[PDB]
């Protein structure tokens, strides 16, 4: 039961334009910071 | 394990207050109760021992998304040492103390539609033993004090006579109370009698013996604190003291 | 054994200073104490001969 | 199970709020918990009290005394009508006498229907300029506040849009029937063992057989109110003559579906009917819930199950069951569905389509998760076994954007091909009953039992009592609507009129878009040939020189008892129209602004009889023929 | 009043 | 997992307790009545009926005269009740035909399949069978319900008839006539805490097979089920025959109830019965006591105990809230005992719902272990084992009423005069199969023209000798209609021509053991069918030759199995309009050929 | 604004001091509803009267 | 129709 | 029976 997106781009853009759009927002900001870490232990440590 | 060792009013309440509400809870996802099960017991029988399943065991169970819910959890680990398994509640809610939800007003908590009865029935009471009742109790006790509900509390304990000679006397708002009290509420302890590696046939009690032999090990590894040997190497905070008394009691 | 036309009554007396009595029967049966209305069927009773 | 900080944002990200908070608990006794929708289906109390009362509203309007003393007259003025060999209705026989009951009944509900369709029709084009600025102007308000708006600026005569308000103003005829009711103290099974006597045939042909049975038991009609197709017409209307074709679009599903409902009992099988499956433990701590829908008026089924918090969905056709399954191919899918649960299994008859039954369940998948388990399922069966609809706005205006898009030409399902494939497996499986019925007994007892002479509702000739409540000058006008037709070829409409005086005159006038034609009778007591029409392929009618849709019939009668309208096709089966969509109605458009005009007969004279068009009348006074 | 029951009486009345 | 959610929302209600739950019950049952029974059609048809019970010759002494408001008001009530008991034993008969055709199947499926529920089994019998209805969930029950069964609603009957005429010192012609319009204040009394309870086939089946293992056994349940439900009813209408006002159930719950400490007496008085329940709930305990609705010579409405089950308080105080059951004394003892039985398990919300929706809307709880054991209580509680001693309480409660009936008359036959006292007590109002009444039969066959109307002739309760008769009344002036009489061994076939009349028909005797001889075989029940064109009103007659004829014990299992009669000859019809005069008389199935039983061939 | 000062008894609630019903208990299920506000009841009881 | 509405009319309209 | 219909029939009896 979510939606599906090619990139973080829209993604963001996405949540901004809708109900609570500021709140959404932040949390895809956090969300955004957490993938950065992601992807570079990911590349770092492969499994 | 921790829990299950407290053997004083005092104790217990001690503990409550500073442990958090997330260990109440359990991440794991478990299975659900009431279910007849066929369990394996080989140092006893080569078939299947049947058992049924039940919130009061050890062992991690799937419970309701509700209060309800929540308050079988926090009474489900005082009386058996693990929780249920109510995950999204919140971190606002997570990160207070048992004793706050269980007795303050200012957590956003609405418990007063709770009935003792179903709670009593759920939380299988025909099953529990002398120190598991008084625990329980003790919840009640709390919970009824903290909505005003003391008559409806008084009038559950005449319907039950036996509930009555075991509860527990002390005023949810009083210090003087908790120190008088002397009631023994102690499920896990040094054993007077011999203990043994063996199994047990119920699930209640395998798992209750699992805590009591996990004890044993605690009481003599390195965490355990010694206060005959190295009662000067404490905080001043944490020191044993007579003055000491619980936030806002 | 009964051959008449409806539900006879036995009365059964065990004394006075047995303790306890318990009767089982092969079918269930109704026992009742005296001029006292008459319970369900059951298989065994649990009885005082005082009473 | 979750708190929230005082002085905070009331704004939330989801649009639609559970009346239980995120904490998934209500306090009993409270206001949120009075008003959340009950298990109608589930609540065994509800789901036995509700049987009374649809019963008693049956019995009060259509009472089996009356229609047993009707019978005989029915039977004569049947025989009246002289129809070639192999077309009579014959009422002396039990089962033949069955059908006519439920068509009748079922036929003046849908009758009954579209003439408010078209009076809805009539006052929408009367306020064009007002109806097109309420919906440009406001599209943010809900769709039954929009609805009630147009209802108010127009004099639609039924201002309320809720459902008590929809059930006040209702009529006699519209009642669903109520198949129990007319399968009552009916002989079964009839035992005719290798004897050809005439008195042997005349009991045999006295007596119905057990399928028959079954398949009344089973059924419950469905007839949608134009109060309630407004809402999912003006969701998404930008302007009136979207709105109209939308009304017109959603009737025209409704008529084909309501013509299918009648040809599963014709056919000679036995109708299935839905069920809910419920686990056996009533305090269980894993719930969940199975519904079967099987629409008896419709042609695609649906399955719904609701495992913990996980809606799922499937649409399957009702055609092509051969194997052992009920169920036949799926046409759309919404997850995995298991129809082999097992539990209690519970009995219901649902009063909405498929579609409306299918729209609320993708409203509510995509609120799953925001809605608690007992929202769900009181929602859900609520709007199944009491066609109510949720009290919860956001949710109602989902369901009504989801039931526009099933209807519209962007329908995720092409109804027609389903539609037309059902008529292909009905027809298919009464050839099969008729001829392994040769087999087994005489072609005698095959014709008794399984006419040949019924088929569809519309193609079968079925008669319409009218009620008339309006009298002018001592006559009271009796109104049907002749057409639309969903078949083409020669159909005749006549009128019987049974009065206390000895001997009367009355007439009967046919509305078009141009004049009336105004019939004047004497006869009493025998069907009359009013008028004979000819079909096109598209279900358009040159009637004196103009093409038309419908026509207006009004009958006038002083003193009277009762008014039958008859209606007879020249050939039997006659071959169906292509249903109409969207595009076919806002394609061509006709004028029903006269059909509410009305003659005097006390004020006629000779010269006034004929065809006659507007212009030799002048304003008004439609009677006298000097302008 | 039933439209059988109201031939009926018509025909008993006139006949 | 699950919310709760859910759970809340299928929880069973009380319907008694809650005064909203009260008032929308007794709407419904008014309004059904009403639809079915209205008022003005039997006022109405008054005169009617009045001039066919006179055209009867009927001795002095045992005639009744329906210009008398008494006798007007106990024959409504006693047609609504016969009407209703009489489609049952109809209903009943057709279904015992239907498993006698297919007894390799029943046998069967009774042997195999014992691991069910018993709603599922009787699911599979009554679609084996091939019965008319096949539901036997409480809507399907409701749904295929005819008019007649509806039950009779008591405030109803007894709207807008005058009570309490005073004419003083006169006997004059005038002011007996006066006298004889109103009705005294008891009897309006009675008629207002009135209702009748008339149980469906469909539901005693699953009470019958719940244990049974052979299709013979299951028939024999069957009617030993209905043999006592009839004698039931037939001591219902005699309680309102005598001068006395009949008790009306109730229940007491606190005035102020405590959330945790809530006590509920129930105190039920089965008005078709001669036992009494009363239930009391407190805590998780429940318990019963069956008491003796005969005796109470002093001023509690509770006799002796017959049986026990508990200590119940009736001398408990609270509020009094009334209500009317829907089930029979039987039934509520069947719940009471599985309720206690498993009282552990269940809530306190599950036990008052369970027990109030049973009581007030015939409605069987959800739970399917409490079902099986319910439906196995009620087949002990009816069976030759029972803890009740059904016979002795039935045969007591006749003694009792009629001992009540003498008094009362004689009190008042010292206070009044003898006039007065025989149109206040009628001595022609025994019993409900005793005394002279009249079925409107309804037809919905039509053979040729001619519209079938069934009656079942018997079984009957009381021995002597019967009379039955006919009054037809068709629209046309002149017509021709026929009664056939159909047995075991042949069929009956009269014709008549006379209308607006009764006419009888069949002089039967019964002896003892309630079995007639017709026509050289004893037969215990036959079926009258009558044809006629156009009819619009067909009535059936039945009367004794004595006043209040001696009765006939009631039949139990080992009863109904010695004797074995045969059913299936009543599904034959004949068609009057390819009759000849040849084939009018007494001819046997031998003579007819096979299939056409109008010609004889 | 209305000062009546008629005497009035004291009431007992049936839901106690802490002002709301304990979960399935015997004064939860005698509770009165609301009749107008829940649809369900209100399109039901105009049924009544209009068959009435 | 009623019976003993029918028993009048018939008296009204043989007589 | 209505009071017209009954009006109505009476008059074709006697009439």
């Amino acid at each position: 039961n979510v939606n599906y997106y090619s990139s973080f781009d829209e993604f963001i853009i996405s949540q901004y334009h809708a109900q609570d759009g500021i709140n959404r927002v932040s949390t895809c900001v956090i969300l955004g910071l957490a993938l950065q870490a992601y992807d570079q232990m990911r590349r770092a440590l492969p499994v | 394990m921790d829990v299950l060792s407290k053997g004083s009013l005092k104790e217990l309440l001690a503990h409550l207050e500073k442990t958090p509400l997330e260990e109440a809870i359990s991440y794991r996802i478990g299975t659900v109760p009431y279910q007849n099960v066929l369990i394996s017991r080989n140092e006893y029988y080569n078939q299947l021992y049947p058992d049924t399943t039940s919130l009061i065991d050890g062992v991690s169970r799937e419970g309701q998304r509700n209060v309800n819910g929540l308050i079988m959890s926090i009474i489900s680990y005082v009386v058996s040492g693990s929780g249920h398994y109510i995950p999204n509640i919140g971190f606002m809610l997570l990160r207070r103390s048992i004793l706050d939800i269980l007795t303050k007003h200012d957590t956003g908590l609405v418990t007063n539609n709770l009935n003792y009865g179903i709670i009593a029935r759920n939380l299988t009471v025909s099953k529990m033993n002398c120190e598991q009742r008084k625990r329980m109790l003790i919840c009640f006790k709390l919970l009824a004090y903290k909505d005003g509900n003391q008559n409806d509390y008084e009038i559950y304990l005449n319907q039950n006579i036996p509930l009555k000679q075991i509860a527990p006397n002390f005023i949810p708002g009083d210090m003087r109370t908790v120190i008088h009290n002397q009631d023994q509420l102690a499920i896990v302890g040094i054993p007077a009698y011999r203990l043994t590696q063996s199994t047990e046939l119920s699930i209640r009690d395998d798992n209750a013996k699992s805590y009591k032999l996990g004890y044993v090990d605690w009481y003599n590894s390195n965490s355990f604190l010694r206060e005959r040997s190295e009662f000067n190497l404490i905080r001043l905070k944490d020191r044993d003291t007579k003055y000491g008394k619980l936030n806002g009691w | 054994l009964n051959t008449g036309a409806g539900a006879a009554n036995i009365t059964f007396n065990f004394g006075q200073i047995a303790e306890t009595v318990i009767l089982k029967g092969s079918v269930p049966f109704q026992l009742a104490r005296l001029n006292q209305p008459m319970p369900a069927a059951r298989f065994t009773y649990k009885l005082r001969p005082l009473d | 199970a979750w708190v929230t900080q005082a002085y905070s944002s009331g704004l939330s990200q989801n649009s639609i709020i559970s009346l239980t908070g995120n904490d998934r608990t209500v306090a009993d006794g409270t206001f949120n918990s009075m008003i959340m929708p009950r298990a109608v289906i589930a609540n065994e109390r509800e789901h036995f009290m509700k049987t009374r009362i649809d019963k008693i509203e049956h019995d009060l309007n259509r009472s089996a005394k009356q229609e047993m003393m009707d019978r005989q007259s029915l039977a004569e003025d049947y025989n009246a009508l002289n129809l070639a060999v192999g077309q009579e209705i014959k009422l002396d026989i039990a089962t033949q006498h069955q059908l006519n009951r439920l068509g009748s009944a079922m036929y003046k509900a849908d009758h009954e229907r579209e003439t408010e369709l078209t009076d809805l029709i009539n006052r929408i084009r009367e306020n064009e300029v007002t109806v097109n600025g309420i919906l440009e102007n406001q599209k943010a308000i809900t769709a039954a506040e929009r609805a009630d708006l147009l209802l108010e600026v127009v004099a639609s005569t039924a201002k309320s849009v809720s459902a008590a308000g929809r059930a006040a103003a209702d009529g006699s005829g519209v009642v669903p029937v109520f198949g129990p009711s007319v399968a009552n103290g009916i002989k079964v099974g009839i035992d005719i063992a290798d004897s050809v006597a005439e008195a042997a045939i005349a009991v045999k042909e006295s007596g119905i057989i057990t399928q028959l049975n079954d398949v009344y038991h089973a059924f419950q009609s469905v007839h949608v109110a134009p109060n309630d197709v407004i809402k999912p017409a003006a969701v998404v209307a930008g302007t009136s003559t979207e709105l109209i074709g939308n009304l017109q679009a959603i009737y025209s599903r409704l008529r084909s579906h309501s013509d299918i409902g009648f040809k599963k009992a014709t056919v000679g099988d036995v109708i299935p009917n839905s069920y809910m499956i419920k686990p056996v433990n009533s305090t269980e701590y894993a719930s969940w819930q199975l519904y079967v829908i099987h629409p008896v008026q419709g042609s695609l089924g649906l399955v719904v199950q609701l495992m913990g918090d996980a809606l799922t969905y499937n649409v399957f056709a009702q055609y092509g069951n051969t194997s052992a399954s009920e169920f036949g191919k799926t046409v759309l899918t919404g997850g995995a569905t298991n129809t082999a649960l097992e539990g209690t299994k519970v009995k219901f008859q649902t009063k909405v389509t498929a579609q409306q039954a299918l729209a609320l369940t993708m409203a509510l998948k995509d609120a799953a998760s925001m809605l608690s388990q007992g929202e769900l399922i009181g929602y859900f069966e609520q709007y199944i076994n009491l066609a109510l609809e949720p009290d919860n706005l956001s949710l109602q205006d989902n369901m009504h954007k989801y039931h526009h898009l099933l209807t519209s030409q962007n329908s995720p399902i092409d109804w027609n091909y389903h539609d037309e494939e059902m008529h292909k497996w009905l027809d298919s499986r009464k050839t099969t009953n008729y001829d392994a019925m040769q087999k087994k007994d005489g072609t005698v007892i095959a014709d008794i039992h399984i006419p040949k002479v019924f088929n569809d509702l519309r193609n079968t000739t079925l008669h319409c009592k009218l009620e008339g409540k309006q009298t002018i000058a001592g006559y009271t006008v009796y109104e049907y609507l002749i057409g639309p037709w969903a078949h083409y070829g020669d159909i005749d409409y006549s009128v019987v009129v049974d009065t206390l005086n000895e001997e009367t005159k009355w007439y009967c006038e046919v509305i078009g878009i141009d004049g009336h034609l105004l019939i004047e009778k004497s006869v009493q007591h025998k069907p009359e040939k009013i008028l004979e029409l000819t079909v096109n392929d598209s279900g358009v009618t040159s009637f004196n020189g103009r093409n038309h849709d419908r026509l207006k019939l009004k009958v006038y009668v002083k003193d009277s008892l009762s008014v039958k309208v008859f209606r007879n096709w020249i050939g039997i089966n006659a071959p169906r129209v292509k249903t109409k969509m969207f595009n076919d109605h806002i394609g061509v458009k006709y004028d029903y602004s006269h059909f509410d005009k009305n003659i005097s007969p006390a004020h006629l004279t000779l010269t006034d009889l004929g065809w006659h068009t507007w212009d030799q009348y002048n304003a008004g006074n439609w009677t006298n023929i000097k302008p | 009043l039933s439209e059988t029951e109201l031939r009926a009486l018509k025909k008993l009345s006139t006949t």
